[PDB]
């Protein structure tokens, strides 16, 4: 869901924001600069 | 070629002879052929050079495209800017993660060695810390 | 009579068609091989690019684009978490 705080306010999200960046290097290997949160 | 013929067969400290019995050369860019005019024992030389000049390339090395395996190329473009500086223009693709080298076609070996020493699997370390207290 | 010859194929400009990469990135990545100069133009509306540059060393471009148009594999990422309180 998404909920607004008073900072007149803005949009705020609460959930599981899982994002990554995959880089395939070798025949078989990968690189993952991942970040996320369960809120 | 013609841009480079009147430098190899141009003149001498004393003219071979008056303006005749010696050929001049121009060329268009349209049909990719070259023009000669002159005498039946002058032109044969010109055809000789072009027969020699008109050789086949073993492998075109003016530009060669490498593929890097473990490092990205974004950092590498900017880290590598100034070996020998006409200049060396390094371009990186980013969409296949491969980089180019359109620079010197004779010392590239100084780049193959360095990139080969710059693409290497990297080990990673596991860190855990612990704390505890009493009140 | 000699000058007035017919052209086997006009190579002053030739139009290529790239298969898997877009051409927007390629125009700007590729600006400076041999620099009169090489003017690369990209269409975007048929997704094809042109080369109106040197009519003799274009081979140095066919090779590089051929090494630059390639199917790309994609990877499936899943992460899992769990806890107890």
């Amino acid at each position: 869901q998404e909920v607004p705080v008073l900072t007149t306010v803005e949009r705020k999200t609460v959930g599981i924001k899982l994002k990554v960046k995959p880089q395939i290097n070798e025949g078989d290997a990968v690189l993952l600069e991942i970040e996320q949160e369960v809120s | 070629v013609v841009k480079l013929v009147t430098e190899l067969n141009k003149d001498t400290s004393k003219s071979a002879l008056p303006g005749s019995m010696v050929a001049n050369v121009v060329a268009d860019e349209r049909t990719n052929a070259v023009l000669v005019s002159g005498e039946p024992n002058s032109r044969q030389r010109i055809i000789a050079m072009i027969k020699q000049l008109d050789r086949q390339q073993a492998v075109q090395g003016n530009t060669k495209v490498i593929y890097l395996k473990y490092a990205k190329a974004a950092d590498l473009v900017e880290v590598l800017t100034g070996i020998s500086s006409k200049n060396i223009i390094i371009k990186a693709h980013g969409q296949t993660n491969a980089l180019i080298v359109t620079a010197a076609p004779d010392v590239m070996n100084d780049l193959e060695r360095v990139i080969a020493q710059l693409d290497i699997r990297r080990p990673q370390v596991l860190v855990e810390a612990i704390i505890a207290e009493v009140q």
